[PDB]
Order: structure tokens, then sequence, then C-alpha cells
RNA sequence: AGGGUGAAAAGAACCCCCAUCGGGGAGUGAAAUAGAACAUGAAACCGUAAGCUCUCAAGCAGUGGGAGGGGGACCAGACCC
RNA sequence: ACAACUCUCUCUAAGGAACUCGGCAAAAUAGCCCCGUAACUUCGGGAGAAGGGGUGCCCCCUCACAAAGGGGGUCGAAGU
RNA sequence: ACGGUCCUAAGGUAGCGAAAUUCCUUGUCGGGUAAGUUCCGACCCGCACGAAAGGCGUAACGAUCUGGGCACUGUCUCGGAGAGAGGCUCGGUGAAAUAGACAUGUCUGUGAAGAUGCGGACUACCUGCACCUGGACAGAAAGACCCUAUGAAGCUU
RNA sequence: UCACAUCGACGGGAAGGUUUGGCACCUCGAUGUCGGCUCUUCGCCACCUGGGGCUGUAGUAUGUUCCAAGGGUUGGGCUGUUCGCCCAUUAAAGCGGUACGUGAGCUGGGUUCAGAACGUCGUGAGACAGUUCGGUCCAUAUCCGGUGUGGGCGUUAGAGCAUUGAGAGGACCUUUCCCUAGUACGAGAGGACCGGGAAGGACGCACCUCUGGUGUACCAGUUAUCGUGCCCACGGUAAACGCUGGGUAGCCAAGUGCGGAGCGGAUAACUGCUGAAAGCAUCUAAGUAGUAAGCCCACCCCAAGAUGAGUGCUCUCCUAU
RNA sequence: GAAGGUCACGGCGAGACGAGCCGUUAUAGGUGUCAAGUGGAAGUGCAGUGAUGUAUGCAGCUGAGGCAUCCUAACAGACCCACAGACUUGAAC
């Protein structure tokens, strides 16, 4: 009955979870900052550090691991290039949740997740 | 984890080519028999010139089984057959070879058995 | 309620496959402690209406607790601990507070012991799997498949009985698993394993006191 | 299936207040969530 | 199926809340406790305020007896909740 | 959010109809090529009867067999 | 098989037969199964088959009925796990049939003979939410059965 | 041999309300008719399991009947069937009430609609507890009632801890084998009472170390096609895994542990001791002892909403705060 | 603002919701590592006409589990509550 089993299932199938997530973590790395609901957010901590954590080690091998993922070239060219500088420091949580009022036509609780 | 209507192979030469169960003997009311239990059967079908014919109800003796005995030891025996031998009334089987693998198990109620196996 | 001699509190560590030079493969628990089974107060037939020891355990940062628990346990000069729990015995003295309870001196193996426990909750659950009910057919056309069939009769009950089985929450609760053996006592390490299971997942409080057989108690 | 009579009053009633409570109690939050607007929250 | 603001549209300039709707002051009028959903405005039903009063109770809910408490700007062994 | 329960589905150790009014429902079979095909018959059928074997990928013989046919290799537990 | 005698227009020929006909009845016998009120073949005591309301056979064909086998499996032993759509919680919108009045316990007794409401006992703080359907002779349709009406209507001679 | 071990003719007297009836008292502005599934509970007129008397009781195994309702009372073949017969078992395969328990829980095989057929009855339409094939089973729980689980208030100043137990539930089941002992008994054949060990069955409580199932989280192969500019290498889709082959945690059993125990109390049938009424006798009228899976304590879980609100330890009582 | 309680904040082997329990500078996540699963990646070298094999390499990918470390979020903070306890008798310094 749900007894240690951890997996943040977004109210979706499979299909869809990863999806959800893929586009979500494309789109955070793009922009830096983003708006969504605090289960969107709080379940994207785990691909966002492991794409970075994939970013410091920069090579044939982990590029393709990352590219699978992103589905946009451009971004993940952006990564290997920027992480190791602006986070050669930092040894993980390189992701922050500030948490900002419900939406409005559904009272649906909402946050902001962005590059720590 | 041989029960009513189970299909089980002949281990030894009394004749029989294979049974069916049709009931577990010792342990009232036990859902299944597991290797060393007595059950009954009807033979299924025979070599045609031996003495026991087919469509008779007989006992015999589970000795090979699908599911896992366990010894103390830790260690568990699978095979890749359910088989049995046909046991007389008390002691020996009707044949007087036993064919196959058998288990120490067997030895305490059934002496006889172990006697006559090829590979213990 | 009378227990068979002062009891001690404990910790579940999960299972081992615990060898012996026969060969025999034993499954056992692993049962660790921490910091005490320190013993708090002492109740009496004269000022209490009977007999027991209240024993703690567990230690802390003092800020964890209320001022009350504080008084209770600093009047008996004790470490900070949570989990005070009770062992009425026939015997009284020799239990007086602020002594320790050596658990490797006070069972000395092959004992039997009697565990105690909360279990693992598994929540609201159906008639099923909580009163090992059977289930309905599933083809043959049946729209019952699991539930609880009828309840009650007709018309002369002209009610449902008080207790009758139902969906209900099974789980998350005490149960005495009694006579266990003491399979070995590692001095080294202060963890005692014990032949077969025990109630909980690991972490559990434990109420590890001896057998209770009827020949040791009460006529 | 069906009801055999009607609540009709005073239940009702009973019935509604505590419904009107679950809107206090998220009265309460909101009035406490105010305060932690006002000064920090770094 | 769906009539009745006023005698007279005199149907609310101006100000405030304010994107609207609508509202409060102002002004008109005998009246706006006649504001266009407008005249008299019963009951069911929905509330708000005050007096008393229920969480060891069992009850077609009243009735006879009536503990304790409250009154009505009108001093009663009277009367009412 | 990941309780019971219901539905739409996916799998299931050993057994294999013991279910049940009834194998209802589910499962299994399946494309192509080659071999093979019984009782009976109105001589047209039965018949795709039944039952077996081969199928992926690479490389070759052929003055004409829709990745043919045949020969040889190679991968997987498994090649419609 | 063979005769006697009565009645009748004449007394069932071939075939088939315990059947979509068989009441007695699970007829009896054999086959099929460890075990077969169903099934197959035979018997004939055909209650009450029978020759164009055809008789008896028949290759093929059947979302036809009815028995048996192989393969196959959660149909079952005996359940278990997981995915979706609900259910649950929060926000938005927002129905229904039902409803004399409802301050609506259990036991046994009573009574239009089966009581939350009547008698005696017993039990029981007040109030939500989740689940479950034993009762409210629960809801639904002035019983479609049965019978009545010097009711209605079809159909027959 | 002897009515009374075991049967009991002719006759007589009772209870029970499970059968088939009689009556027509409630219900025709509807209370769904059999059997099956699920889930109960209760009765004793006891199938087995505990303890007895008698026996035409040598023992074994009975027969009979007294106490006892705590527990249990299989799996199939045939039939719509309950019932019944049969196969294989077994300690045993108990019999009933609860609207012949339970359809706002399920099923629809049987029986009460329309179609169609056979036999028969009918001049005919049609008919026949005669037969055959085919034939739509509703529902979002107001209340009581139940299983869970909160909130309020109460407990007399308010709290946090620890418990006491009125009360209430769950569980106290059964099998052969071995020793006693081949002893007692018995001509032999056979074969105990009493008690102590054995490994099971069903049943319950708990767990995941082992064996596994699942494990759309994870890893691996592989079809089709699309995308990543192209080869390489990945990604999407093939409902809510494209299809397979593995699988940690969790959850699960077929897997692992544990359980049922008492030289405790009062009893039931029964066996007694002492002992009159009735110089004797007599288990009783005084008194008292053995003596059952039945009853009560004990085991295990709950529990002071036990308004009868218990008991203990400890903490806190300043001001606009 | 007493003791304490309730919220909020991060959670859970607890859970339908409430409840329960842990945490609020080792609670969850991340990172590091190690059990464990799966089975030998990519890239390149070499072998073969080629499908493919083969070495670098118990690899690579996972890691719901354990352990380590404040890198991220447990910030900000709110609400409730106090007369030393009506009343009567009798023992006691």
């Amino acid at each position: 009955m749900k007894h240690g089993r951890k997996i943040h299932r977004l109210s979706r199938p499979a299909d869809q979870r990863r999806a959800l997530l893929r586009g979500l973590t494309t789109q955070l790395l793009k922009h830096g900052r983003i708006k969504t609901t605090r289960a969107k957010a709080s379940a994207m901590r785990k691909y966002v550090d492991k794409m970075i954590t994939l970013a410091k080690e920069g090579s044939l091998h982990k590029r393709r691991q990352a590219l699978g993922f992103i589905y946009e070239k451009q971004i993940v060219h952006a990564l290997f290039a920027e992480v190791p500088e602006r986070y050669g420091d930092r040894n993980g949580g390189y992701t922050r949740i500030i948490r900002t009022l419900p939406r409005r036509g559904d009272n649906a609780p909402m946050a902001y997740i962005e590059l720590v | 984890m041989i029960q009513p209507q189970t299909h089980l192979n002949v281990a030894d030469n009394s004749g029989a080519r294979e049974l069916m169960c049709i009931r577990i003997i010792g342990a009232s009311n036990r859902r299944y028999a597991r290797i060393g239990d007595v059950i009954v059967a009807v033979i299924k079908e025979a070599i045609p010139n031996t003495p026991l014919e087919r469509s008779e109800v007989i006992r015999a003796v589970v000795v090979r089984t699908c599911k896992e005995l366990k010894r103390d030891n830790g260690m568990i025996i699978r095979y890749d057959d359910n088989a049995a031998v046909i046991i007389d009334q008390e002691g020996n089987p009707k044949g007087t070879r036993i064919f196959g693998a058998i288990a120490r198990e067997l030895r305490q109620k059934f002496a006889k058995i172990v006697s006559l196996a090829p590979e213990v | 309620s009378v227990d068979a001699g002062i009891g001690v509190m404990g910790t579940k560590l999960g299972m081992m496959s615990f060898f012996e030079e026969d060969g025999t493969v034993v499954p056992v628990t692993v049962i660790g402690f921490k910091e005490g089974n320190i013993v708090t107060q002492v109740k009496t037939e004269s000022t209490d209406g009977y007999n027991a020891v209240q024993v703690g355990y567990e230690r802390l940062r003092d800020r964890k607790l209320t001022m009350p628990e504080r008084g209770h346990l600093n009047k008996a000069g004790v470490i900070p601990m949570r989990h005070l729990q009770e062992f009425r015995l026939v015997s009284v003295d020799d239990f007086t507070p602020s002594q320790k309870l050596l658990f490797e001196e006070l069972f000395k193996e092959g004992d039997m012991v009697d565990i105690s426990g909360t279990t693992i909750g598994k929540g609201f659950q159906g008639g099923i799997k909580r009163h090992n009910f059977k289930r309905g057919l599933m083809t043959h056309g049946s729209k019952s498949h699991r539930a609880l069939g009828s309840i009650g009769a007709g018309t002369t009950p002209g009610h449902v009985y008080k207790g009758k089985k139902m969906p209900g929450r099974m789980g998350g609760t005490k149960t005495k698993i009694r006579k266990l053996k003491i399979m070995k006592i590692d001095t080294d390490l202060r963890v005692v394993m014990i032949k077969g299971a025990v109630p909980g997942k690991p972490g559990n409080l434990l109420r590890l006191a001896p057998a209770k057989i009827v020949g040791k108690n009460i006529p | 299936a069906v009801p055999k009579k009607r609540t009709s009053i005073y239940k009702k009633r009973i019935r509604k207040n505590i419904w009107k409570k679950k809107g206090y109690w998220a009265a309460l939050k909101a009035f406490s969530l105010a305060k932690s607007l006002s000064t920090g929250n770094s």
C-alpha cells in the first residue's frame, strides 16, 4: 500500500510522466526560472540535478546520455560548456523551490523552480 | 504439490506408463501432496502385456515434484517432472527397479525405495 | 499483566541467515540497543496499588522533551529518554531507580523470549485481506467478485449483529509473539539474535521479556 | 437508495454549520499567512 | 404563461467605491421604510439580533404539576417567555 | 492523493476444468513455402482435414525460378 | 407362434421405437468414466410413433441443439501484484427519485395474530467523515397471478 | 433359561411446530417463489471429539443409554435440482430455526409472458404441475443497524506522561506414530486401560532471511516505422509496458517463524466416605472427597464516555501580556 | 503569552480525510560512496569480402536500500490558554 515506494506520479501514466519531466526540465534549463505547481516542481529535482551531474563529465558518452533526454540539441550544448565553470564548486543540490500563491481557476498550489 | 486430477509419471517398471492422482492419503483435509506422501491414482495408460491394466485405482507415493522441497542444510531441490512410484501396500514397489533420482527424506518411511535407486 | 521477569526495551534491525557448525540454516532477527533500559520509577502495594517497575529507553537532546517529563526523569536522575514502559511483577525489590538493566546478564541464552511490538500498518482494507474471507466467482456472469455478500439474515434479527466482520483498518497494533529462541548474544556489539520473525519493520520498539507459561505466573 | 422522510429542519442546520466551520478553518490559516507575508522569508 | 413607480418622468445633475454591474451621500417628490427586480405585500422557505435553555440521554413531542432564570418607559399574591 | 470497492487492462510458482446449469469468460492456434492428408460420399466434396518440417541477418552458383531455389557463414532463450 | 368368440366402415402393412413422443422412470441390458438421473448401441411392457398435418434413411452445410476427447489456460484449488478510469481530499459549477410529522436504540412480551412509537427490562455523552446493506412489511409501476363486473376487445364453430 | 443386554405385538398418554394438510386473521394503490455463490448466527431431539452407567462387557471392536452444543462435520461423478445414488476419502461425513436466513449482496440452470415443435384432448380457436429448444434480474444509503475513524464537550484549575481494571472481544481444535508392551487379557487368533514422548492436518498471529510471484523504476535483446541533417548512436509510437528475457525495495504466498499450554476454581452425569429418619440399610436430610473439549479465572488484543469519568509521577499559574 | 496544545514548514516503514509518529540547523531531496540488479556500453584498436567477433573493462547503465556530507528546502512566522481552584462537614500543626 505504497510502503517504501518513492515515485512522483504527477497524476499521469508513464507515457506522459516522462514527457512532462522531460519538457519541464528542458524549459527550466533554457529560461532558468519557471512557474509551475508544487508537485510538478518537487518531482523535477531528480532530473535537473541528474543532468547537471551529467554535465560534469563532459564526454562523448555523457552528451548522448543527456541528448536522449532534452529533445533540443542547442540547450544541451549550452551545458557542458557552461556547467563546470559556474557549478564546479557546488557538490549536488543545484535547484531551489520558492513557493507562491495558488492558481486562480482551481486553487492549485503553486511554486517557482530555478537554478541555484 | 500434486492434487486431485494431476497427471503423474511413473518412476519404476511395474508396467504402468502414467497415473492420475485422485486423493491424498495421510493427514486429512490436505490440499496437495509433496514428496514423501502417499496418494491414490488411476492408471491412465500402461504397456500392453503387463499385470497392472488400465483404469484401476491403486496407491502410489510421490518421489519427483516440480515444487522445491527443502533441506535443513538450506539446499533446495526442484525436478523437471512430477512423478510417483507405485507402492504395493505397506512395503516395496511392485517392480524390482526404480529410475530417475530420489531424495534422502524418502529413506525413513520407505527404506526399500532407496535400496533400489540408481543415483540418490 | 503480571510478567514473568523484568523486560527490556529494544530495536529491530532486519533479518540474518545464521548458520551453525551442523549446517542448519536458521532465519534470525538482529535486535540492537540504544542508551540505557534505565529504571525510572518503582510502584508498590503500599502507595500505588500494585507492584511495578518503569523503564525508559533511547537518548535525546533535552530540548525535545516537555517540562513535566523533564521533571519526571530528573527526579530519577536519569538521561533524557522517550518510551517509559512498565513491567508489572510480583517481585518488587532490587529495582531501585537509576539502575541500568544488563540485557547480557539478565537473559543468558536459549531462553525463549516473548516479544511484543506494533505491527506493519496496512491501512483500511477489505473483507478478504482483513478477515480471510473468500471471494465469489469471476465468470459465469457474477457481478459479485470481492465483497461481503449478504451481511445479516432477514426480518427476524431485523438488524446487523454487533461485531459483524467488515472492511476496516488492518495493522498498526501491538501483538506479543511469544516463545522465541535466543540464538546468540554478541558481547562485542550489544546485539541479540532471535530465531524467526518479530512485529514491524526495522526501527520499531520491542518489549523483550521472558516466557510467560502458566507454571510461572498465578494459579 | 431513497430517503424515507425529510430531515426538514434543525438537523440540516447542524449539518451545514460544520461545513461553514471548514470555511472558518481556512480563514484562520489565511489570516496566519498574512503575517508571514510581512517581513523576511529567505 | 406573463396587468397596477408617480398627480406630474420631476426617472436620480454633482460627489464618493469603481473596468462594469450595483451601491452610499446629494437632488427631485406628499412619500424613494414609491428607485424602474418600483403600488397593498399573508404563508411556506432562508436568515440576523436579543431572553431563557439542552452534551447519561429513550423521545407522535403535547398535556396536569411546576424547580431555577428573564420581563413590560405603566409600583400586580395579577400577567407573559 | 495513491485506502477499501467497482470497472478498462497486464502478468502470475505447482496443478490443468478440479469451475460451472454449461470450458460462459479467458488462454492457445494463426502469414507464406514444402512434405503429408482417413471414415464416408449425391464422385462436386469431405479438406486448410488430421499431422509434420522450413522462415531472421550476411556471402555466393544462372545467356532469365518477384531477397528466388540451392550452397555456405553469423546473431539471439526466441526469426510470420 | 396357434386357435375360439364378439363388435366395427376398417381394425395399422412397410418402416421405426423408452424417441423434440416414455406417465410409471434414473426401465433393463451392454459401451464410454475411479464414479455418468445427461450421452451412444440394443431390447419392446409404443400410458399416447406410423407412411405426403408424409415414413425411414442420407454426403454436404449450421453465430443449430446435445455428449466425449486433444491442445490451452486465474474458470477453479487460492489467491497475489501492478497500469489506467473512478472512488478519497482541495478549489469552481451543481442535479435527482423520495419526503403526514418526525426529539427515528436492543431484547423479549403485547396488538389487524411479523413494533424506533404500546408493557417490562436491558443498553446507551453530543456530532461528523469513510466504508457495508440486515430492517424501515425501503423506492419504483391504483398486481400483469387469482377472483369479481349481468366490464371491454380479439379469435373459433 | 430370562418381558425389562437388545427388540418389543395388541393397545394407552404426551410434547415439538422442520413435513403434507384445515382455516382465510395482516398484506392484491405489489413484502420478488426453487436451487447454487457469499456471509452469518442460533437450537438440541449429539455424526465425531470429552466424561459416564448397563451389557447376552475376557481383551480389541461394539450395542444401548446418561452428562455435555466448546470445536469440527471432506473432494468429486450424475441431475436445475434440495433430496438422493455412486467413486476416493475420513476423527466424522449430524439434523433443524432464522420470510423452507441472506436477489436495494450475486447468480438465473428450474418454475409463472410473447416464438416454435412432439405426444395427447379439442369440429375449431386453442388447451395439457406432459415434454422439448429459445428467451431483457434496477438502485448515488435519509434514518435505524454495523465496521472503521475523527471532532466537540465532559471528567470541577489547566496540562504531559505512566498505568489499574468494571466491562468486552479473539483464542482453549484435532491426527496417526513411538515407548509403556507385545505387557494386562486371551487356548490361540489377536491386543489394552493409565501416563509420557512424535511428526502432521485444519485454524489463527506475525515476518521477508531462504524459495519464489509481481514489481509499466531499473537493466538487456529484438520487429515495424518516424524523429534526431547523414553513418554511428539514441528518443517517440505501436491503449492505461510494441513484444519478449531478467529483476532491488515494497507488497505477496506455494516461503519463514510462532501459537493451542494449568496438580487453579466451582460444577454436570457418575462413583463415594461418614450417617439417621426407619436399632438394620441408604452418596443426603448436617458435613465432606474424587470428578468433563462443557462454565468461571488464567493466555492474547481493546478498555475509566466505567458521567461509577479510577490511580500514580511530574510541570504550570504572569498581565495588555 | 503559563505549562502545554493547535497551525505552518520537510517528511514517514502512519495514513481515504482527520488521526498517529519523526524532523525543523541529518527530516526529505541532491551529491559521494557501497551493498544489490542487469549483463559487457560508447568511442577506438585489431580480425573477417561481410553479418559479426574480439581487447581496452565483473564494464556501462541503474541504485525505492545502508552509510557519509548542511549543496537545496525545513525560511517566515501565527492562533489558543491561566481567579493557586465555588459550596459543606470532620480529623490535624
